């Protein structure tokens, strides 16, 4: 399980223009360091980025939940083998977009089976929208008051208001319970 | 009978309808696994074959083939009804009547085939991937199939052991708890915190090579129970504990243990599992053992006997337990005898036999 | 329901001896700020000295010296006996209860109702083996008798059963003392041919 | 028989089919490791060794070879059987009948090789990585092969301590945790704190020579058991106490030595195994042992003499147990002939037949 | 189990012209920024926009309480299957308005049944009302201590009066005690 | 077990002019210094540097994880002996790429046996990418974070904000819970 991201966000997709209005090469290095400070609580992904996760072993036979958690269109279920002969198999499974459990829930039959040595990869294009007017506008506003903190303090330095970032991002974050063998 | 041809197809005719599974995984986990289920199959099986038995073939009996000899045989044959419901019986025969071997064949390795009419066709033997495939569209059938009762299924019975499956596997693991827990379990007698002049700060070689001499020689062992142990500024000397001590999973262990002697049928006093007495004084322990448990169940193997070997030779033959000749039943044999015997009314030729003794 | 306690209560401790996590105790590293993980250079030094000389049988009290930052919390395991222990004999014993088995029979334990089995397999024998048995021979009776001709009789032979042996003795000592009455009067109160 | 050929060749024809492997594993931490897996197996390999035998080759079981005699090679054979669940005899014979000694062969250098049809072909007595090879293609069979009852092994038998053998983990353990205990464990009867003037300072060394004769003489050994300890601004006895100090595994050391008798078959009362009273007086507990776990044990292995002995002579043997020379039977004799002895009713000569007594 | 909504609010109907009076392109984007902080909290939708709950196997055989509360007007139940035939179904089930459990009680039968793959679907049009003089005004003016404070402070900056934002919203809250089985 | 690296990062490679507007051989001397603060916090290696890990035992037969976690590429699995023939392997064991735990896996197989005396060395090139705009932004960020704080204040000095150092690099931190035997 790596889920290293196929491409990063182009940047003219960020809302730069608006970020400056809520205070651009300095303006940009501070939303996407609050970007991916929020999706890392709360395990979203907020600009529907191209993933790949490749894992060696299914922790399940009907299962195997997807990490970042807002899905659409699992692209392919490449199946390599050691050597590397990449057949990718294209039926037996479903996508069950859930924001609670994007999991992969298959046909009434166990999931694809993994070669001796060959990792069983999933490409998956996981987030909201793809422009950034698509987002929920409490995640939103959680980045940019999380932006305009980096922008106006450089260092870790000293200053809770009702609504503030903590309190818009308690409500994405996934509610786990589970610390136990299944 | 009519019912053969319609329950025979609901199950597949004329295709091996393996065994219930899982039975292996119960032999090596329950039978080999734990004393307590091991020692009441044990306890029963010896129990079975010490019994002598009566003719209302003997010699096939007292010596059945070259190997397992009368006792050996019934060790082997309760103990396969024991652990998984059935009990099978090949017999070779080179003459037409009367069979020289009799093999037991292991039931985990054996399923039936139910084929056309009610009664089974034949039977599989199969170890690897060979089958034999037995043959029973004939009279002499050369497998006996000895069952338990089972109230779900047509074809195979039902061990102690399955019923008993979860007490094996809580006195299993209980068991499994405290060898771990002496195993892979840290408690210390102390720890000597060292803080420092610092809110932490570790000590020097120069320092921890003082602080294990001064703590083997003059502070660890027997010899040293109770030595001041002067502490010095930071130093510190915090005792822990260990908390629960004795009694992990102990009286579920033993409450498991109680209920695998319960499915089997021993006392608890037989076997030693100790709990609050039931039975008094092992006079009534073995008699309640030998009656409950023991010759119901030779009652029902020697009675199937009984009946296939009468198809061997012509006359039909029956072969039931002798309770006269077993030691446990001498406390039911003696107020036999003090109740018609102090019965004076009655005459002598007519108290010989009240008791199954030949007049004269 | 005393059957899908029985079957649960013994369910319970069946998981919670597969799926639980008692520790014997938990090393605190906390470090110099409130929070601070140890390096892999540091964990595999705290595993060696865990391992060697303070885990197992043979290192049952070593002292554990604790530097700045380290703590031993040794945690317990406060219920270890006895999860639903007497209520699944409560259950067990209401199980022996519907079908009619006295519980020393079985060997459920619990209070002792009866004495020494003379009474608790005289009683076993009286309440629930022969009602049952007179029952199912008397619908064997009737049913048969449609098959031959005569009506036909078929019922338990109390005589040949071991059980009521301390019924019998008590009967044969109480007419057989009793000496007033005749040696012909006497084995027809036995069911004896008279001669 | 027919299964013989189905059953080897899925096994590996011709070729060893080694131990079950663990049993010296076993034996030299369940049999030399604690003394109840060691007392419960001397405990019955000297009972059945005492148990005299009757013929229905006598001076060859009195005397076997030039070292271990009658009950000493029954010590080494059911000690064999009761450790690793195989007893084996070689026997060498110049005379072409009743052979001249007869050899226990420990079983855990010893295994089988099936071959080509059912019983097996030879034995491998393999000490360091020479064999001997014996042959079963012949009458006589040169080594006698004694099993318990395995029920999905075809070759071997089952250990009463491979059972058990986690419950000899936990009492070799438990009794392993307290010998650590008592060889490392730092209690201090107390600790007298010098904090300083500062938050931390040590004393001088002119200060703790004075600290250490004040300690030693004035304030240590049981004669000095109260004095008031006079402490100053800034020493500080803080007295450490020892709080689980009895009982660190012990009511589950107890529990596992009752499962390793459990196991044997050995009764708690025989060997001492603290427990609830199941027995009343020994009278009852040595009759049992002998009943259960002994006569049964002896009449398996009894039968296989009687049987592998009778190829060497032309008659067959039987040779089996005798009961009338136990002494823990005699509470089971003393009611056989206070029962026949007071039926008055029938007469001398039929009451000499009933106890086994030649009528005169 | 996802509920997107169908369409966003037009920003026609929010009160900016009421939210600048109470301290255009930036006074927007505070008042839906402080919109979804209290629905989020709420579990509420306060402009009535049109959502799609679409989940894969009903909770009950006479429920599947939906989440948004104030709910009006089910549109349909599309009870699609796994290559998206697209039949929907007008009958055997309720909407029951109701502000506490706004839920699908059926008609004395158990609910549409969902094929193998193809996840069941209802959209619907929950909220107040579709202007903003339709809220109830409490919280209405719940947004407005939070707008403004989004306004008046741009990073998570420090600063309870009795009725504030927190005393507002705790009446509209969803209050729930069932973390259970059913 | 050592890990000794085996070329240190060439300074180029370091933002060095990306640090200075954030805020030239004093800046780069304070990134390193928190790069090499964050990856010691972490286990972690931020710019793909090469390494050694040379061990005397393996700890287990299909398994020795390795402590850097960002891993690819295991070049080679020299196997020395003692007086140093320096005879390499090449198979029978697989890197499996994994955040978690970055672990050779073996090929259903015991890994390979180390001579007495000659102690088996790994040199695998790990981290996350080759140049600084590969890094998850986050863990950028606190870098920058802490390496503006060596450089505003000289000694160890008095001054916490919501996502703050701490707050960004305890999702990289290695999650462990074995003090144990295994």
């Amino acid at each position: 399980m790596m889920l290293n991201e196929v491409t990063a966000v182009p940047g003219t997709a960020l809302p730069v223009a608006e970020f400056r209005d809520h205070l651009d090469a300095a303006l940009l290095s501070y939303l996407r360091a609050a970007i991916a400070a929020i999706e890392g609580r709360t395990a979203k992904a907020l600009i529907s980025r191209g993933f790949r996760l490749a894992l060696t072993a299914w922790r399940w036979g009907d299962m195997q939940t997807l990490p970042i958690a807002p899905v659409a269109t699992v692209t392919a279920l490449r199946l390599v083998d050691a050597a590397g002969v990449e057949t990718p198999v294209a039926a037996g499974w479903r996508l069950v977009p859930d924001m609670a459990r994007p999991r992969i829930e298959a046909l009434g039959a166990m999931l694809p089976m993994i070669p001796t040595g060959g990792r069983v990869e999933i490409d998956f294009t996981a987030g909201f929208g793809a422009s950034w007017s698509a987002l929920p506008v409490d995640l939103a506003q959680a980045v940019f008051l999380l932006a305009a903190q980096y922008y106006e303090l450089r260092h870790d330095g000293a200053a809770a208001m009702p609504f503030g970032v903590m309190a818009l991002i308690e409500r994405w974050r996934t509610v786990r319970v589970l610390g136990g063998r299944p | 009978s009519v019912t053969g041809r319609i329950v025979a197809m609901a199950s597949g005719a004329g295709r091996p309808v393996w065994g219930p599974r899982d039975t292996v995984s119960l032999m090596r986990t329950g039978f080999a696994g734990n004393p307590v289920g091991f020692r009441s199959v044990k306890l029963i099986a010896e129990a079975t074959a010490a019994v002598p038995l009566i003719c209302q073939v003997l010699d096939l009996l007292r010596r059945p083939n070259a190997g397992q000899g009368r006792a050996e045989l019934f060790e082997a044959l309760i103990g396969q009804i024991l652990l998984s419901g059935n009990g099978y019986l090949e017999a070779v025969c080179p003459e037409p009547g009367v069979p020289r071997e009799l093999h037991v064949l292991r039931s985990d390795r054996m399923a039936v085939v139910p084929g056309a009419d009610g009664w089974p066709v034949g039977y599989d033997y199969t170890v690897g991937g060979r089958k034999h495939r037995f043959d029973m569209t004939g009279h002499p059938d050369p497998i006996c199939h000895i069952k338990s009762f089972h109230p779900t299924d047509d074809h195979y019975g039902l061990s102690p052991m399955q019923a008993a499956a979860v007490a094996l596997d809580v006195h299993n693991a209980a068991s499994a708890w405290s060898k771990a827990l002496l195993d892979n379990a840290a408690r210390p007698s102390g720890a000597i915190i060292y803080k420092g002049a610092d809110g932490q700060g570790v000590l020097a070689p120069e320092q921890y090579e003082r602080l294990i001499f001064e703590m083997e020689t003059h502070h660890q062992g027997a010899r040293n129970a109770g030595r001041p142990m002067l502490l010095e500024g930071g130093l510190d000397w915090k005792p822990m504990g260990f908390s629960p001590s004795d009694m992990e999973f102990h009286e579920t262990k033993a409450a498991a243990a109680r209920e695998i002697a319960l499915a089997f049928g021993v006392p608890p006093m037989l076997i030693g599992i100790p709990g609050d007495a039931t039975y008094a004084n092992y006079a009534e322990a073995n008699r309640a053992f030998y009656r409950l448990t023991v010759l119901p169940l030779l009652t029902r193997v020697s009675a199937a006997l009984a009946w296939w070997l009468s198809g061997y030779l012509g006359a039909q033959i029956e072969l039931k337990p002798d309770l006269d000749q077993v030691p446990a039943l001498a406390v039911e044999r003696d107020q036999l005898w003090a109740r018609i015997g102090a019965a004076g009314f009655l005459s002598n030729s007519e108290k010989r036999v009240l008791l199954g003794l030949p007049p004269t």
